[PDB]
């Protein structure tokens, strides 16, 4: 390890430039994975809509489809308004 | 040709249904001709080398016979398998279209006349 | 190959709303909201049908129920829509986060003197199970018959009779 | 050539003409072609000898063009068809473009001119590649396409290259060059009863690699490129001219070598199909690559030419390559044919 | 196949006019085809040294058809009988005597008679049993 | 393929582009998408040589959808014979094909 | 006019190709071929494909054709030509717009033309389709897919551009 | 109408200011072949900006990488195996 | 099939026989070869942007990232070639005679 740390500043001294953007590559392939929010990009992401909702036929039993925009049944999105 | 039969699974050298059928005897005259076919390599390989082709290795040797006898014994089951599958399809597709092939109507010799040609 | 038979152009008067985009989308949510009636069937129609000509029935109602929704305005806090939609328009691209004080002000007038609440994001965009009479066609493509497809193998597997019978290989 | 970028280049090649048979994609098809393309131009250029530029540069401008005509047929026939799957062509012309643009990335007909000079300008272990591995991806296209093709167009193309493969070989020195012509005439051969029948085109396919493989690669191990050179090795090693000769006899094509595998089960198909004519005139013209065949064993192993002084030096030495799979390949390339009902596996 | 069936079109022993205008149309294009390559791989003079190939070129081949095409239907007409092979031996190698005319060989004159009209022959054995040679896939 | 090795391991590798009738980017139709429904499942486990004959309907009509060329064989002599009748000056156009 | 936007760039596109092709200077004869990419984007433009036609500007048009600008610099001929400087250069591209003008002649009387393909001389308009895209931009979401639905294509397209350097820098090595 | 009208007018000027002021008085190669194959790829990842709009952006975001990272790695052969450092 | 479609593939047919009509210059040959993986390119799109293929619009990018690869490798071995011959002549490329 004392090597290996005197191996890296040993590079960060006669030159500056790769290393940095060694890290900069290494912490943005990496932190994708841990993460809180890219479930929530994606949640977004998805969320967004940009077809009509084709609406279905009602033929009964429909438990979680609602009957009007305005009813309580269905996907909310309030998530994203607290976000 | 038989490829895009009906099940025919991509990149399957034995099917499972090829099992069926009457494996090759242990001592297949097939079988022993690859046999033949390796020991020949162990020969000819020694030769390249310049070496006793008869009595330089007998470990190179056993490796050329027993790959070739090893790899012809499932050669050898596709072999029957694909014939067996030709012939299968062929003998039920006779029966489903019995219009093409009809009855031959045996006549003896009796019947038919065939015209003599002298050799002289 | 046949007949293109299309609807006269009787059915093809329909009392068409005269209203420009601004004024339009200036409502938009609550027109959603409270003519979804004859919105979902119709679109529903338009789906199922797959043709237009089949579902003028309920091109023209989703029209109509425009206007009763529009002239109910009228009636009503118009002078505060008149001031709003004439503010969106002035934005190039249409947009409510410029107008925001007005969007108010249409709001509250309608919260009282109709009762149409603003839709909640994400509220219209939601599938609805819409009630119809129509029954569903049966092949929306007027798709033809089927060929018959050829009869599969079976039976079990028989040894090569003679072997592979090739020249005068055997076994 | 590093090793390991050289061993690299050969595995994209590797993956290139493996990306093809794989490819239920025209694009795909066409995109292994390109990647293949382009990473055997620096293993032809393995010496950087002003020849081997002359057989790159040739290589490449009869290769890229094809490449460029594959993707002409395939715009045509998605435009008058709308399907990329590997299927068969819905437009007569687009075909007709197709058989050409995959013929003469390969080299049947006049097409075929690049084929004798490029194999001679690179390295002989490199000339191994192009004739032994290039001929599968686009015989790969032609297999799967095999359903439509137009029977008049594919077999004069295939009549003219076994007749221009065997007429030229007669008149050629160096090895390399008799191995083009003998792999024109070769082709040919393979491609004739590819309308007809797909197994035996496979048949050929594996038949033809194994005894180009060998002999090709055999010639490695006696490291010559002339007649003259290769009439040497007699005293060195004549094992190598006597597995020369027997090879050499496979090539041509006579019983019960396993070189006359292909010959009879082609005049076979053909003779099923009504076809009568055309194996006659295609069985006769091989009679032209047995000659330099015969010609070539004359001179290596059959007689014995004059050697020189100077190779009482070699006999002290010994070779070093290890002849990778070669020793096995001469038994299953000249004695294999009792294993004929091996067809059916192919199937 | 415009030009192929413009010649077997006309019945045999009839029309010798239109059969040897056929004769020198096939002969004609055959002539074009053979002497565009040979300015293509091997590069002429001066494009009159050029013409002055292709037009040797045609020529023997459009005068070998047209000889052919002549005595191939006039054999029928005289000899009172189409059907025979040898209706088209006699003038199928009698372009083997008109290519060494052009060619001035006694050798290769004769030898393209034994070999010519053998194939002409042929042709006509072709089409009397029902040979097909570009056979379309049957089996 | 030759290999079709993608139905062995069972994982898409370009069979998602082949045809424009599969799942597309936000559901977006091709022109022509109800045509191959069409064309394709008529034409499944029948056979290359089969469907070419019995499918055949189906292919003529969408044949024409992609490079629409009957249809325009139809627009053209419209074009063409209203031409004709204008300029010897029989057929007066309505105001509805101006403002 | 207006109408025949598309027409009047195919048909230029065809004689920037028949200029370039007919081989003069390689120096001109790349701006024989950068008029005629100039002029395809034009045709690709107004046919929706904004992206595509826009992005041969950047690469190509204005891309690869620099290289060749700069191979025609100090791998130069010590004469390089010009239509006037050769008499079958000026012969070809007569002969290729010559056969354009009789070609579209022929377009223009009977709309008819047989060759190779059966063509309709129509207006280019009519293949156009009509319908709404909505806010996705069609071409614009198409091509978005390389990272959703490209996968194959993605790895392929990487592998054979890094397999790309390593055959560059190898065959220019000088031994 | 306005995009090649806007072309044609910006022509018309730029000619008539030089006529009306004509007539009224092998590392060279190497890098730009190196340029040609990085501009090329640089065309791949272009698109991606509506590419992060897509319902599986995971798959989007670990292929993205991996052209940027093929960048990097064809930058690094062409780095340390001489290569990028001019032939002298 | 429209006339847009039609001045495309002829163009492509021009280009192609240019192509293989090899003046005393290979650089010119090369040009000519750039004009097919355009027309290529332009032809391509056309169908693809027509039919509303939103998938498809894959290939048209795919079509040029390596249609323009055998150019990267072409003009280096023109460079090459007029390494040791001086000259992109293409009369001189002819050493492979025997
Ligand atoms: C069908 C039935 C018949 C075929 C059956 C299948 C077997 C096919 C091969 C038969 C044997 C061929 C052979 O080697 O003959 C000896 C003969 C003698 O060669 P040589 O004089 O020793 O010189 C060899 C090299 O030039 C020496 O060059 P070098 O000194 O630079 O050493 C490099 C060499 C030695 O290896 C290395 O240097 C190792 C590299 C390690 C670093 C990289 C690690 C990661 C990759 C590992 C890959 C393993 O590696 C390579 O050449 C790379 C290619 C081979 C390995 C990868 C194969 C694909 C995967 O070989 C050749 O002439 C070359 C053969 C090249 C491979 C075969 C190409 C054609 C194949 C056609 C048929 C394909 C199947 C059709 C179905
Ligand atoms: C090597 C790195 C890149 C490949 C692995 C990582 C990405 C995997 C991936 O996108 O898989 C997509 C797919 C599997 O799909 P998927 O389930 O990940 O995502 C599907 C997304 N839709 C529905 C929008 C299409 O797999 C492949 O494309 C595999 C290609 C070959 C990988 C191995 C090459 C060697
Ligand atoms: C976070 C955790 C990681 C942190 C970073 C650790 C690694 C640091 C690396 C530092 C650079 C490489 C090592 C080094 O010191 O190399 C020196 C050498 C300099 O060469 P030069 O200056 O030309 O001199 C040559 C003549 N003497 O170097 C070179 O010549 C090599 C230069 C290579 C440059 C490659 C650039 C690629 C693109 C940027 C990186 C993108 C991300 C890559 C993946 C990263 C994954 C972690
Ligand atoms: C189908 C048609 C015919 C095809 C084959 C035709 C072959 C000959 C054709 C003519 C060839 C050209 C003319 C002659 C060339 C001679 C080539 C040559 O190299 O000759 C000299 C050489 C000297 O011998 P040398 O290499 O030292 O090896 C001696 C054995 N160790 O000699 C040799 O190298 C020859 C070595 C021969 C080795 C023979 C090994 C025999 C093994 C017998 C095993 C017996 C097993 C019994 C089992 C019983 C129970 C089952
Ligand atoms: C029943 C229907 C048909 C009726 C009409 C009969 C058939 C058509 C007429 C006969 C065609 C075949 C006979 C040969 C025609 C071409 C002859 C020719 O080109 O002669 C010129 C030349 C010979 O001399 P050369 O080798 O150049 O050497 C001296 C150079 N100073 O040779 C050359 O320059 C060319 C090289 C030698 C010849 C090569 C082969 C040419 C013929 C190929 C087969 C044509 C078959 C035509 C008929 C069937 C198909 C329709
Ligand atoms: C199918 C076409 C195959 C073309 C092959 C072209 C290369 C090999 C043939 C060749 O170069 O010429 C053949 C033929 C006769 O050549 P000829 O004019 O007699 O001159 C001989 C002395 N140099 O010259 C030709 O141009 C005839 C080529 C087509 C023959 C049918």
């Amino acid at each position: 390890a004392g090597r290996i740390a005197s191996f890296l500043k040993n590079a960060w001294a006669k030159e500056p430039v790769l290393v940095a953007s060694f890290a900069i590559g290494g912490l943005a392939i990496i932190l994708p994975s841990l993460s809180p929010y890219t479930n929530y990009a994606i949640r977004i992401n998805r969320a967004t809509p940009y077809n009509y909702p084709v609406p279905l036929r009602d033929d009964g039993n429909m438990p979680d489809v609602p009957s009007h925009p305005q009813d309580p049944q269905g996907p909310s999105l309030e998530w994203l308004k607290n976000l | 040709m038989m490829s895009g039969r009906p099940g025919r699974v991509p990149l399957q050298f034995l099917p499972n249904e090829a099992r069926s059928l009457p494996p090759p005897k242990l001592t297949d005259p097939r079988l022993v001709y690859m046999g033949f076919l390796g020991y020949c390599s162990g020969l000819i390989d020694n030769a390249i080398r310049r070496r006793p082709v008869v009595s330089a290795g007998l470990h190179r040797q056993l490796l050329y016979v027993t790959s070739f006898v090893f790899f012809g014994y499932y050669l050898l089951k596709r072999q029957d398998y694909m014939y067996a599958l030709r012939d299968h399809d062929m003998f039920a597709y006779v029966k489903s279209h019995p219009e093409d092939f009809p009855e031959k109507d045996k006549k003896t010799y009796g019947e038919i006349l065939e015209e003599f040609h002298p050799v002289r | 190959p046949g007949i293109v038979e299309l609807p006269t152009l009787e059915d093809l008067k329909v009392q068409e709303v005269k209203v420009s985009s601004s004024v339009l989308k200036a409502a938009a949510h609550h027109y959603g909201a409270q003519c979804d009636k004859p919105n979902k069937e119709f679109m529903l129609c338009r789906w199922e049908e797959k043709d237009p000509r089949r579902c003028l029935e309920e091109g023209k109602l989703v029209n109509q129920c425009a206007l009763d929704f529009f002239r109910q305005i009228k009636r009503h806090c118009a002078e505060p829509f008149t001031e709003y939609w004439t503010c969106i328009d002035y934005s190039g691209l249409q947009l409510f986060r410029h107008c925001r004080k007005q969007q108010a002000k249409f709001d509250e007038c309608v919260l009282d003197k109709l009762g149409w609440v603003r839709p909640d994001l994400g509220e219209l965009s939601k599938v609805t199970k819409v009630k119809t009479d129509r029954p569903l066609p049966e092949n929306p493509y007027h798709s033809r018959a089927r060929p018959e497809p050829n009869p599969e193998a079976e039976g079990d597997l028989k040894p090569a009779k003679h072997g592979s019978r090739l020249f005068f290989w055997t076994m | 050539m590093n090793p390991i970028i050289y061993t690299t280049l050969i595995m994209t090649v590797m993956s290139g003409t493996m990306l093809v048979m794989i490819s239920s994609h025209w694009l795909l098809i066409w995109i292994g072609f390109e990647m293949n393309l382009l990473a055997m131009i620096p293993v032809l250029m393995k010496n950087f000898n002003p020849r081997a530029t002359e057989a790159a540069t040739k290589y490449f401008l009869t290769q890229a063009t094809a490449s460029m005509m594959l993707m002409m047929a395939i715009i045509i026939n998605l435009l008058y068809s709308g399907q990329w799957t590997i299927t068969k062509m819905f437009n007569p012309v687009a075909m007709t473009m197709m058989t050409m643009a995959l013929a003469m990335k390969l080299g049947l007909s006049p097409f075929h001119f690049w084929v004798p000079e490029v194999t001679q300008g690179i390295s002989l272990q490199a000339g191994l590649l192009l004739l032994t591995w290039q001929k599968l991806a686009p015989l790969s296209v032609l297999c799967q396409i095999s359903q439509s093709i137009n029977p008049n167009l594919m077999l004069t193309m295939a009549m003219l290259s076994i007749l221009i493969g065997g007429w030229g070989g007669l008149n050629q020195t160096q090895l390399r060059k008799i191995m083009a012509y003998s792999s024109i005439a070769h082709m040919g051969w393979m491609t004739a009863v590819l309308p007809y029948n797909t197994t035996m085109t496979i048949l050929n396919l594996l038949i033809y690699i194994t005894m180009t493989l060998a002999m090709f690669m055999l010639l490695i191990h006696s490291s010559a490129t002339t007649t003259l050179s290769l009439s040497h090795t007699w005293n060195k090693m004549p094992v190598i001219t006597s597995l020369m000769m027997v090879t050499l006899l496979s090539m041509g094509g006579l019983p019960p070598l396993s070189g006359f595998m292909p010959k009879w089960m082609i005049i076979q198909e053909m003779t099923k199909n009504e076809s009568i004519i055309m194996p006659t005139l295609m069985a006769m013209t091989a009679l032209l690559n047995l000659y330099f065949y015969m010609r070539l064993a004359y001179s290596s192993s059959l007689t014995m030419f004059p050697s020189t002084n100077n190779m009482k030096m070699k006999w002290q030495f010994e070779h070093t390559k290890q002849m990778k799979l070669l020793p096995t390949m001469i038994v299953l390339s000249t004695l294999v044919l009792p294993m004929t009902p091996a067809l059916s596996s192919l199937n | 196949k415009t030009l192929l069936h413009k010649y077997s079109d006309i019945p045999e022993g009839t029309e010798c006019h239109r059969k040897a205008y056929a004769s020198t149309s096939i002969g004609g294009a055959t002539g074009l085809i053979v002497s565009a390559y040979s300015i293509a791989l091997k590069p002429p003079a001066s494009f009159l040294e050029g013409v002055a190939r292709t037009g040797r070129y045609t020529f023997t081949s459009a005068a070998i058809g047209a000889i052919f095409g002549l005595t191939s239907c006039i054999s029928a007409q005289v000899r009172e009988k189409p059907d025979d092979p040898l209706n088209y031996f006699i003038g199928g190698c009698a372009g083997g005597l008109t290519l060494g005319a052009r060619t001035r060989s006694y050798g290769i004159g004769a030898a393209a008679c034994a070999y010519m009209g053998l194939t002409a022959a042929l042709v006509k054995m072709g089409q009397l049993e029902g040979w097909q040679v570009f056979a379309e896939p049957k089996v | 393929p030759f290999f079709d090795v993608q139905k062995r391991l069972g994982l898409d590798l370009d069979r998602w582009m082949t045809i424009q009738s599969a799942e597309q980017p936000h559901k977006i139709p091709g022109r022509c998408h109800a045509f191959e429904k069409e064309w394709i499942e008529c034409a499944h486990g029948i056979g290359g040589i089969r469907a070419e004959k019995e499918c055949k309907i189906e292919f003529d009509d969408f044949v024409e959808c992609l490079l629409r060329q009957k249809t325009m064989k139809r627009l053209s002599a419209i074009k063409r014979q209203r031409d004709k009748l204008i300029k010897e000056g029989k057929y007066t156009p309505p105001p509805h094909h101006l403002g | 006019m207006t109408m025949y936007i598309a027409f009047i760039l195919s048909t230029i596109f065809v004689i920037g190709f028949v200029g370039f092709s007919s081989k003069p200077s390689p120096i001109y004869g790349g701006l024989g071929l950068i008029v005629s990419g100039g002029v395809g984007c034009g045709i690709v433009l107004n046919f929706g494909g904004s992206f595509l036609g826009l992005m041969v500007f950047l690469i190509y048009l204005g891309g690869m054709l620099v290289v060749f600008g700069y191979t025609t610099a100090m791998a130069t001929e010590m004469y390089p030509e010009v239509w006037v400087s050769n008499k079958t250069v000026f012969g070809a591209f007569v002969s290729g717009l010559m056969m354009e003008f009789c070609m579209v002649y022929y377009a223009l009387k009977e709309e008819e033309v047989e060759i190779i393909f059966k063509f309709n001389g129509l207006g280019d308009w009519v293949i156009y389709d009509t319908g709404d895209s909505g806010f996705f931009s069609e071409e614009a979401m198409g091509i978005a897919a390389l990272y959703s639905y490209g996968t194959w294509l993605v790895i392929v397209t990487g592998w054979s551009l890094l397999i790309g350097v390593v055959v560059i820098m190898e065959i220019t090595r000088g031994n | 109408m306005n995009i090649m009208l806007t072309l044609l007018t910006n022509v018309t000027l730029a000619s008539l200011l030089v006529l009306i002021a004509f007539w009224l008085p092998m590392k060279f190669f190497l890098v730009a072949i190196t340029f040609l194959l990085f501009d090329l790829e640089i065309a791949l990842l272009l698109p991606l900006p509506w590419a992060s709009q897509t319902n599986n952006l995971k798959t989007m975001l670990t292929m993205a990488l991996f052209l940027l990272i093929l960048l990097a790695a064809s930058l690094a052969y062409e780095w340390t195996q001489k290569g990028l450092e001019w032939a002298e | 099939m429209p006339l847009v479609y039609m001045n495309i593939i002829m163009a492509f047919a021009i280009a192609l026989a240019g192509l293989l009509m090899y003046r005393s210059h290979l650089m010119s040959s090369l040009l000519c070869l750039e004009g097919m993986m355009l027309s290529l390119f332009i032809m391509s799109t056309l169908i693809i942007l027509n039919t509303h293929f939103t998938l498809a619009n894959m290939m048209p990018i795919i079509l040029l990232v390596f249609a323009a690869c055998e150019a990267a490798l072409g003009l280096s071995l023109l460079v090459m070639v007029s390494n040791t011959y001086g000259t992109d002549y293409v009369q001189n490329l002819n050493l492979l005679q025997c």
